[PDB]
């Protein structure tokens, strides 16, 4: 099946609804690396599921 | 490497005589390579 | 059920998990507040009761649940029943490369390897 | 006998400084009562049992120290 | 007479030392409140059943110590 | 008298250090109440209404501590 | 009379103290509003429209407290 | 006799503010206390120990201070 | 020869106020670094607001030395 | 010798507001020892060892400063 | 009495430097904190503890002035 | 005369609020020591052989200052 | 007689100053090893900066130990 699926960035990150139930510290660039590894994350299991 | 990647020096300083049999030893060999692409054209080729 | 390596998946109920988080090791519990944070390179710690199993790892996410579910994901990682020589012979081509973009890759290697070493 | 009756409205004024003490202690307690229940998620029982607790044990400060003060005018 | 007046006077303004505490602690109070409901949601409901429970045994401390004041006036 | 006049100087001066107290008590209000505001979203909503009323029992302070110290 | 000038000038020295508290108070809230605005989202726009209203009312102190000094 | 019932009275009120530090004192350690308990659960033990081992040395403060008080009281 | 007593510990009883301006200029300061350990407004934005907050803090100690001075 | 000794009163008051800096001082110590163990594991070891390290030297405050108003008696 | 009040005078000057020396202790803690988040010791914010550090010592300089104003 | 024996004593008890001064400093630094250790990896050696020097350097306060009222008394 | 008498006290009121060198000095250190538990530079940047910092803190105490001595 042709498929997609959404990546969120920072922004959409903090802006999320409920991102205020999760205590998260704004220890500086939180959301930012969030963003980074689910790039990253998402990409592979898109690519693992197209191979297979 | 990155921060996307961070996990994957640290995973590949991490990675360097046991587990690497096929597994490990493979999932640090990547043959990927980029070309960014132009005005149709390309720009040039590289390793990953 | 939930903590996950790419290429191996972990574990399933706990009753106490450490982790080597963005800011100094933490440990959640029973209950606990739902938390997100970079997991630094760093020891690992499940539960089962007075159950003790360590992890190595490389960084990555954790992720407390409103649900109550702690989420833990990383790339690599038994304890020293994996990782001293395999280590030393590295970490001598690791400081070298620093003195080199490419030797601050090799900055990278220094702290990692040297959190090793302490195990 | 004035001196005795003027160090005494001096040493009542003196006591109430105390209060200070008590008086900052309370915000402190609460303060943290209500930071703490703005990531819960035990409301009523757990945090609120203790927050009445500490409440007490820091009003003991102001009721030892208005008992100095109200010594000193009777 | 003249010293039982004169160390009353003196005696009511240092009294009103203790309202220091009683000032900065309303506005510790607050200080947390209005920061706790930066995170949200339970603003009215929950928390001001606190906000201001906090507030008035603060202010029971001024209360206690306006009286010594003005007690020895 | 010479006394009371003088003791009523020196007790004007006195209840002047209970402002210390309201001075930085309005302060720790309006600190948080910007700090609160860098994080959104309800600015002139929910929290500017109680910051003032921070503010104003907090002043209270200073009212009570200024009058004091005018009586005298 | 000597005491009533005596008492007047440590009664000036004794008001001065008041000024401990407004002068963190400035402090305080100014701190607040830079480290709100390390994070923005802008400084012209609701941050300093109560930067200076929180300064003005912590001065207000200041003002009180010296008026007290300056009229003993 | 006169001054030494005068400066007891004077003494007894300035012995008093040293409860502004067991007041403020008892809060820091409740605070910390439900700050520490609103990330669970060592709610009984571990936590509450330590907090009432706290707040015993606080108040000795508080025990300590009050005695000097009431020294110069009786 | 009241007066002149009088008169220099009122002088040195000012000298307390100083404590609350000497506090005062170090919070806003220490707060202007570590808001700059985030960046990357140095040259305007923030350093503008860290001298108009040192001025308005040490406009303590100018009308708090001045009541030493004057006595 | 009548001054010796109301003065000897009122310095053995003023003695006690030291007292301010070592009950705030418990406090601090024991504080910061919970939240910290609100983060783990060092309950036993590592931590508690340097709570009454921490402690005891700042009792000791107060014991050389409650050793001045007991010597004023 | 003016030579007497002359040495209390002057040791109730030293209290300002109360306020002088923890002031010089926050600006110091805060540029080690924000160095531990890097990369600006050299250039940025360590010359500036010196900048900070001055105006906060001054609050000593003319605090000190007055205690040896009333030595000599 | 008999004054200078009198503000002796008062001068002997002024003296111990410096004391309010090195009883929070120490708590300031062990406060610190533990919240750090909490966070590791700097248990033994980097951290406590300044964490010492730390509270030296702060009783150093304390000493200087029960000097002063032991040399008045 | 007096200044003998007033002496004693000046040199009383002096120590009260060191409270603010006291807690000055405690902040540095506390910030330095609160850096320090994050690191890298436990060796340079962070303790050249600290010990500077502890100098012009304790600098404040011996200004204030001066005027105490030098009453007494």
């Amino acid at each position: 099946e042709p498929s997609e699926k959404p990546i969120f960035n920072a922004k959409t990150i903090e802006q999320s609804p409920s991102f205020g139930k999760f205590e998260i510290d704004t220890d500086a660039n939180v959301p930012r690396d969030l963003f980074e590894y689910t790039l990253a994350n998402q990409m592979l299991t898109a690519m693992a599921q197209g191979y297979a | 490497m990155s921060y996307a990647a961070y996990l994957n020096v640290a995973a590949q300083a991490i990675r360097s005589t046991e587990l690497q049999t096929a597994s490990v030893t493979n999932r640090s060999q990547t043959d990927a390579f980029y070309t960014q692409y132009k005005n149709a054209s390309e720009p040039t080729p590289m390793t990953k | 059920l939930q903590f996950a390596l790419p290429h191996e998946t972990l574990y399933s109920e706990v009753t106490q998990v450490n982790l080597p988080a963005k800011s100094g090791r933490i440990g959640v519990l029973a209950n606990h507040v739902p938390t997100v944070e970079q997991l630094l390179p760093g020891v690992v710690e499940v539960m089962e009761g007075s159950n003790s199993k360590k992890f190595f790892i490389s960084g990555g996410f954790a992720t407390v649940q409103p649900d109550s579910q702690l989420c833990v994901t990383a790339i690599e990682a038994p304890l020293e029943s994996f990782s001293e020589n395999i280590k030393n012979l590295l970490a001598e081509a690791k400081k070298n490369v620093s003195s080199s973009r490419e030797a601050a890759e090799a900055a990278i290697q220094v702290e990692v390897l040297e959190n090793l070493q302490s195990v | 006998m004035q001196l005795v009756l003027a160090a005494k409205y001096i040493g009542a004024g003196i006591s109430t400084i105390g209060l200070l003490g008590a008086g900052i202690g309370i915000a402190i307690v609460f303060a943290a009562l209500i930071n703490g229940v703005s990531r819960n998620p035990s409301i009523k029982d757990t945090v609120f049992p203790m927050a009445i607790l500490g409440f007490a044990l820091s009003e003991a400060t102001g009721l030892f120290c208005l008992m100095v003060s109200f010594l000193l005018l009777f």
